[PDB]
């Protein structure tokens, strides 16, 4: 077979996880500095 | 008897317990520090004033630390899947309660900075919502204890 | 769950709040039938005292003159807007920098032609808005030819980007610059609609017709301007806009004008600039066609400012805003005068 | 047997390498000059 | 004059929690014998012969509350000391 | 009604309710008596850090709830994450426990756990002095007290409504509107007492009369409160609670349901009644009462939901508490014969200086801002209409 | 289109791969190895059931997280210039965390019924077993999404009424009418969760 | 088009201004040339700062 | 006796049915409110009178609560195929009708509000283009009706 | 004799004849609002004369209701493969075709609303290019029946 | 008796505890240097007062230094899954938390430098937040060294 | 790699020389560096060609 259940388990769950990691990635990555100072 | 994958995914719980919850934090802290750069020319003497959304972050790792711990101590090599998906459930949840909750502290945390910087009367209000912003993260937290037991 | 709702204020939610505060301080109807009875510019201070504008007049101005309430007025409009531009990010910040771009190609085309008589050389400083002041404001002294002009602004002036291949001259007389203010404010006008429908979202459903009218509003008066002259007709058709309502016919019916009664009769053919031009009936008692456009456009602005998380409530409030100045300006004028005749000119906002 | 195991642990492995170029080589190819001095200034 | 109290109150205020918690500690250590209630950790692996082991241990542990304590005892009188310096 | 005599106790108590321990509470009032004894000395004198001033300013409400913690923690029995034992546990004595059937199981038990089943028959105790201290090292104590957390926010947010909302009627007989009183505050009470006094009773019931033999079979009360919400009636699965429960659940809840048409309908008929008696829009009055009829209905909802907070704090400060104990200075118990409180002097440095950046300053904030957002929306959302102008004197200045 | 391209690459290249190996099991005759009964039933329920317990909070929370910045931005910015709507709109963020409450109480509800079990083959662990787990995940899922959404609506909706507030002091009377329907739609999902995992009798 | 030449120097402490009273920076520059239209044509540039 | 794991399907399909009917009615009020504040500031004396689009969104949330208490009360643990079909079918149907309801009546919501404070007398008009969306989300809950009582 | 699982692709088709047809529909009077109101501004004498798009909108839904109604009706526990197939093909078809009709129903009432606000003589010739978008969805109809007949 | 595939995650743990880690220590020396390039101009001694997030950098990179070293220290061909799984949950939460601690000191020490720059008494205050994000780098080798052990 | 290098450096380098001469030569010192990096390229594959 090309997957075993354990295998399956593991999949799905660091799918969540990653899916998860890109939605946090994508927010802190967009972030942006200034241009110039006040006064 | 059980098998040798069981081990893995109560690990892995761990791991986001000390990797997504950190990560909202650190989101936090940089924008505060944008802020303050913005109101430290004009108004130089409320820079010590804003102290209070930065360490309004850090605690957010600290949460993140305290289940680590616990999800630490409970781990053994005869570990069932029941007790795996458990911890794997709790480490996912303290985990994206601490994402969002940083994510929102610091957005309120920027407009907090830049509305004192000319009114100071919003000093206050702004300390109120960021108080909502905190309690997100004990939440997640709540059921991790109720996972260390059912 | 709208498509440019979601993340508008992740980094423009402060901003919007200051601007749609400040736009609280246009005054409405009332206060322009309260300040039409002032007896004296001390009259006119105390009365602007109390409303939104108060305190800006503390200084030792014991011989008050309109020199003094015009240059507070501006000082209001460019350090407003100075805070405003300095705690933006860069999608802000662009859209802010096109706006300053028309004061910029303003003062430089000011500066060009008060050098062209060579009576003044540097006393043409105070005249010039200092929200259009780039690094350099001063080398337009030695630009004999428009290659050397070409050359001075080239470097940090962006304004090289909306010039740098539609001008191609070696002598530099009185009559060229018409032709250069046209074509700088066409490739702005081309530049910001591009930028416009690229932005994409409300912004663009929201802003499109007004742009839109200012591109008819200048056709419309470079072709009534250009009758008895000696600029030839296609280098007239050389000098429309091309983001209007007025496509097809702004280069094969204007450009075919040669007076009145022809624009009348294509400006006749869609409804609203029919209207528009029957207002405008050019009699001795009735405005000329300038305060009707003027009427249109704030007409337009104020209708813009009825969407939640549109981009330009920043550029739309500032020219209403310096509409308002304006105003204010005439009336100090008939009590300079000392007569109310044509006090009731005034364009009502809001 | 533990054809899944082999499979699985190939596949995913040739994912990450094949990702991870691709986003770099587009990184890279994607980068400013400049458009600031020697290249702005004509004629 | 030196070590002005302005920099050192602090310190002294922080020696007071340590001596008297320090003490605390130790006396509920040793005459209450730490029972495992409030006290988990002990020192050894091997106790199935019987209880003197763990007494005396218990013992053992809370002399370690000595120069803990005697530790302050003695900073803040220092710190006293530096804060009289005017 | 001013609401200040009843928020100067209240706040105190309920900052207690969510500050559950006894050493922070010994601390806090430290500070509070230390920035009180200098009245005269700050007063007269030149400051200028703003938390200073906002402190001083509230020096009674951070005594006041120092006070209250100390008692608090006194019964929460959790003085810096050690419990405070007087020595009167009545659990286990070792001929009771081989009576009982078990002797030299620790063999098996070197590597596991052994929960013991209550009641050999020879056990039980409550503890007069709080809560029993054996708890503080059980392993199970999590669950333990997390029913008596979820049980005891509950309670306390369903009595401290009601104390809320039963003022109003005051008011309305002050004013003299006898169209807001008789067919006004007397539904919304008889609503909120039908729905929610039922869980009280219930919950008191299943305490205090299932007995621990009948464990088994011994039913849960969410399940019995969604049943009745949702009127689903199996006749198998849940055992009923006592004995008539049909008539009077159906008959509480069919009255809960027939209280909302009197509030929704019933008072603009009348006023329309006299309005055409005399000869006013009168579908403006019914959109407005019914606004504010759902308004109540749904929001009354929302905050007996929203009571959970105080579990919530009392659990973070609980865990935060132990965790703070056992990571740090929990090194400190050692082997060695001279150089030990050497390093005990520095690590008790470390950990006061951590529970004092940790706990004393900031959290305590946000539980002490969640107790005022508490005493403001779920409190005062029921009879302070709050609409009015304070004087703006000419004192000079 | 930044990165998003990214995003949208590995979207089409897996349904195109999908599409592909679909095809190619059809008419190749092999659909008997394609036995989904073998992916539903080895698959332990308690992997379905706590990733419904961790969704049933993740998703409020994150709702709830994204309706306390939109609304708290414009309030402040709105605040500068008009600090009298400081205090007046708490109840836009009241209404925010309310789906918060409502996701943790079902995350409570949702916990009971997790009795472990020994048995190792499908026919072992049994219908009631796999209803049981297969219903919690569903609802579970439901309670989050519904929740989050509720929670950008009623955001959105406050927002737009802190921003309107400033400038006529006597609207947020007749904007709140709105907030209320979106909270309905919050509640509808808790109900709905709640009908779904009634009988449960997981052992 | 560099037919002239620029060398800079500063002076450490900063100078006060006449007209603000402020301590802004200051500096001073030598520029040589070749011939008398660069004499000329650069003091349009110079008065500019 | 029916296979093991009958009851995926229909749990599935009740709870796709909720959650996109919630997803238009979300967007559809969102709209509808966006569009009442950004009106109310020039003509607030008019704002009973054009609430109505939020009324008819909540129309769709009706809807798929209706769907999802018959499928749920239908289910049971031991179900054939051709009824969770039927369920997952159902489902999927009244979710998407309600979704395509709720982007048309908010957009035009959206467009009416500002229409009617241009012009009164458009108000009638624009009721009318409301009940064309209403009825075709109304459509889908009859299909899906059919579909859970056979 | 037969498999069960051959129940499935049918109620599939009877949720496509219901989904992407009403999608369809929703879309045309969404745009159909965003000329509307944008007419009735200078002449709302028009505005009755501007309802027809949405009333074909209307018949648009009204194909895949039909449809959807017979298909459901088709159906039962002990269908061969091939009723099946034939359902979702029918299914399939006639939404995806409502779906495109009514798209470019949407765009062209948008269009021509916005036009006839100034040429009146425009109203009739944009009538006939409804009528050509009309019958787009009627032929999806069409191909329907033959496969539900057979 | 144990699988050879049991060394897979744990020596992904001793690579990736260092590559992350390095990777945020390649955004807090760089970002920084940007920032110290503006800063060099105004005010060319102050070098000494924005030398501080490079430090931090440093420091941070030395973390995934000594937890990458005393991981790999542990590895044998015998290994159990158990030991593997607990190095790879190590390695990656110590990596992922050292990547955000990178990117937050990066960003404040951009803002902070020319923020000192224009205003001196930033300086002291700009440290300040500088300490908390180091802190969020202690607290990832904290779990790691509980992960080492137990 | 070294084609990515030896593009933008070659572009840099050659815009900047069409005005000062003197940047010719020390241009070729930072191509010679690119040049170096492919050498590496290619060495490490002549050893995996032969083990």
């Amino acid at each position: 077979g090309f997957f075993s259940p354990g295998i399956w388990m593991g999949l799905l769950t660091t799918l969540f996880m990653l899916f998860i990691f890109t939605y946090g990635l994508h927010m802190i990555l967009s972030l942006k500095t200034m241009d110039r100072f006040d006064d | 008897n059980n098998p040798e994958y069981s081990s893995f995914f109560g690990v892995m719980g761990a791991s986001s317990a000390m990797v997504f919850s950190a990560m909202g934090a650190a989101y936090g802290t940089a924008k505060s520090g944008t802020g303050i750069a913005a109101m430290s020319v004009m108004r130089p003497e409320l820079i010590m004033k804003s102290i209070i959304p930065v360490v309004m972050a850090g605690i957010i790792a600290i949460y993140g630390l305290v289940v680590a711990v616990l999800i630490a101590n409970s781990l053994t090599d005869g570990i069932t899947l029941y007790r795996s998906f458990l911890q794997l459930g709790a480490g996912l949840s303290v985990g994206l309660s601490g994402l969002a909750a940083g994510f929102a502290i610091g957005i309120v945390g920027d407009a907090g900075v830049r509305g004192t910087a000319q009114q100071p009367r919003l000093f206050v209000g702004m300390i109120l919502i960021l108080i909502f912003a905190e309690v997100l993260g004990l939440y997640g937290l709540i059921v991790a204890l109720i996972l260390s037991t059912k | 769950s709208f498509f440019p709702e979601l993340y508008f204020n992740v980094d423009n939610g402060y901003l919007e709040g200051l601007v749609r505060g400040l736009k609280a301080g246009v005054l409405s109807q009332a206060d322009y039938l309260n300040l039409v009875q002032c007896e004296t510019l001390e009259d006119l201070k105390l009365h602007l005292q109390s409303t939104d504008y108060g305190n800006f007049l503390a200084n030792e101005a014991s011989p008050l003159t309109v020199s003094v309430i015009d240059d507070k007025l501006k000082e209001k409009m460019v350090v407003e807007f100075r805070h405003m531009r300095n705690h933006a990010y860069e999608p802000l910040a662009s859209f802010l920098d096109f706006i300053t771009y028309s004061y910029m190609i303003d003062n430089v085309i000011l500066l060009i032609t008060g050098t062209l008589h060579q009576r003044s050389i540097a006393e043409l400083v105070p005249k010039c808005h200092p929200l259009g002041s780039f690094e350099q404001m001063e080398a337009v002294n030695i630009a004999q030819t428009p290659a050397e002009l070409y050359n001075a602004i080239l470097v940090d002036t962006p304004l090289a980007a909306f010039f740098q291949d539609c001008i191609s001259e070696q002598d530099l007389d009185e009559m060229n610059i018409e032709i250069i203010r046209n074509t700088l404010y066409k490739a702005y006008l081309e530049s910001f609609y591009k930028f416009c429908t690229l932005l994409g979202g409300t912004t663009a459903d929201a802003m499109c017709p007004i742009l839109e009218f200012e591109a008819d509003r200048r056709a419309f008066i470079i072709t009534i301007n250009s009758f008895g002259t000696e600029l030839s007709k296609e280098d007239r058709a050389k000098l429309f806009p091309h983001c209007g309502r007025l496509y097809p016919e702004g280069l094969a019916q204007l450009a075919r004008a040669d007076d009145y009664e022809q624009v009348k009769n294509v400006a006749d053919y869609y409804p609203e600039y029919k209207l528009l031009f029957e207002g405008a009936g050019s009699n001795p008692g009735d405005k000329t066609l300038e305060d009707r456009f003027f009427e249109h456009e704030v007409k337009l602005n104020k209708l813009a400012f009825l969407n939640q998380f549109h981009f330009g409530v920043f550029y739309a409030f500032v020219k209403l805003k310096e509409q308002e100045c304006r105003n204010i300006v005439w009336i100090a004028e008939c009590i300079a005068q000392r007569h109310r005749a044509k006090i009731d000119n005034y364009i009502p906002i809001f | 047997l533990e054809y899944s195991v082999v499979f699985n642990l190939v596949l995913w492995i040739m994912i990450g390498l094949a990702l991870a170029v691709i986003i770099t080589s587009y990184n890279i190819w994607n980068m400013d000059p400049g458009y600031d001095s020697i290249i702005y200034r004509m004629t | 004059l030196c070590c002005g109290p302005k920099l050192a109150a602090c310190g002294i205020v922080l020696s007071a929690w340590g001596v008297i918690m320090l003490i605390m500690l130790g006396i509920f250590f040793n005459v209450h014998s730490a029972v495992l209630i409030e006290d988990v950790p002990f020192t050894e692996k091997d106790f199935e012969n019987g209880p003197q082991n763990i007494y005396n241990l218990y013992e053992q542990v809370s002399y370690n509350c000595f120069i803990a304590a005697g530790l302050y005892l003695l900073l803040g009188g220092f710190s006293f000391c530096q804060v009289r310096l005017n | 009604i001013n609401p200040a005599p009843y928020t100067v106790i209240t706040f105190p108590f309920l900052f207690a309710v969510m500050f559950g321990d006894f050493g922070h509470g010994i601390l806090m009032t430290l500070f509070a008596v230390w920035m009180v004894l200098r009245e005269s000395r700050i007063l007269s004198q030149k400051h200028e850090n703003e938390m200073f001033s906002m402190v001083f300013s509230g020096r009674y409400i951070i005594l006041l709830m120092g006070l209250f913690s100390i008692y608090t923690g006194l019964i929460y029995n959790d003085c810096f994450s050690k419990s405070l034992n007087i020595f009167g546990s009545s659990w286990s004595v070792r001929p009771m426990f081989t009576q009982g059937n078990w002797t030299e199981e620790t063999l098996l038990g070197s590597s596991v756990l052994q929960l013991n089943p209550a009641i050999p028959g020879v056990f039980g105790g409550p503890y007069p002095f709080g809560i029993d201290p054996i708890w503080n090292i059980a392993t199970n104590k999590l669950t333990f007290l997390n029913s008596f957390k979820m049980k005891m926010s509950v309670i306390l947010g369903i009595i401290h409504m009601l104390f809320g909302v039963s003022l109003s009627l005051f008011n309305h007989i002050y004013f003299k509107k006898p169209l807001n009183i008789y067919f006004g505050f007397i539904p919304e009470i008889i609503f909120m007492s039908s729905l929610f006094g039922y869980l009280v009773i219930l919950i008191f019931y299943k305490w205090t009369a299932y007995d621990a033999h009948s464990s088994r079979n011994a039913p849960s009360l969410l399940i019995h409160f969604i049943n009745m919400f949702l009127f689903s009636y199996p006749e198998s699965g849940n055992a009923m609670l006592y004995s008539g429960q049909k008539g009077i659940q159906c008959f509480l809840i069919v009255v809960a349901m027939l209280c909302v048409p009197w509030m929704l309908l019933f008072k603009p008929l009348i006023l329309r009644h006299q309005y055409l008696r005399k000869k006013f829009d009168f579908g403006d009055t019914m959109v407005h009462q019914a606004i504010h009829t759902i308004e109540y209905c749904l929001g009354c909802i929302s905050n007996t939901a929203s009571y959970l907070r105080l579990w919530a704090l009392s659990l973070a400060h609980a865990q935060l508490s132990e965790v703070l104990w056992t990571m740090v200075i929990h090194i400190g118990l050692h082997v060695r014969s001279l150089a030990g409180g050497l390093g005990l002097f520095f690590i008790f440095a470390a950990f006061a200086t951590l529970t004092v950046a940790i706990l004393l300053i900031m959290e305590g904030l946000s539980a002490f801002l969640h107790a005022l957002r508490l005493h403001w929306v779920e409190f005062q959302n029921k009879f302070y209409t709050g609409t009015g102008f304070k004087f703006l004197p000419f004192s000079f200045e | 289109t930044g990165l998003e391209l990214l995003y949208l690459g590995i979207f089409v290249a897996f349904w195109a791969c999908m599409v592909v190996v679909g095809i190619c099991y059809t008419i190749f005759d092999l659909g008997f190895r394609f036995d989904v009964a073998w992916f539903l039933t080895e698959t332990s329920p308690f992997m379905w059931s706590n990733l419904g317990i961790g969704l049933a909070i993740s998703l409020s929370v994150v709702g709830a997280a994204w309706g306390i910045y939109i609304t708290g931005s414009s309030i402040i910015g709105g605040g500068v210039k008009a600090p009298r709507i400081k205090t007046k709109n708490l109840v836009s963020i009241i209404f925010c965390e309310a789906v918060a409450i409502y996701g943790i109480i079902m995350a409570i509800v949702i916990s009971n019924m997790a009795e472990p079990f020994s048995a190792t083959e499908p026919k072992a662990i049994g219908h009631r077993n796999y209803h049981a787990g297969y219903s919690m995940f569903g609802a579970g899922l439901t309670v989050g999404l519904s929740n989050l959404f509720c929670g950008v609506c009623v955001g959105i909706v406050g927002s737009g009424a802190a921003l309107a507030d400033a400038q006529n002091p006597s609207l947020f009377v007749k904007i709140l009418i709105v907030e209320i329907f979106g909270s309905a739609i919050g509640l509808f999902g808790v109900i709905v969760a709640i009908l779904q995992t009634s009988r449960v009798k997981m052992g | 088009r560099g037919n002239v030449f620029l060398r800079q120097a500063e002076i450490e402490n900063p100078l006060e201004d006449p007209v603000t009273g402020d301590y802004v920076h200051k500096s001073v520059f030598i520029i040589f040339f070749q011939g008398d239209q660069l004499k000329n044509r650069v003091k349009k540039i110079c008065e500019g700062f």
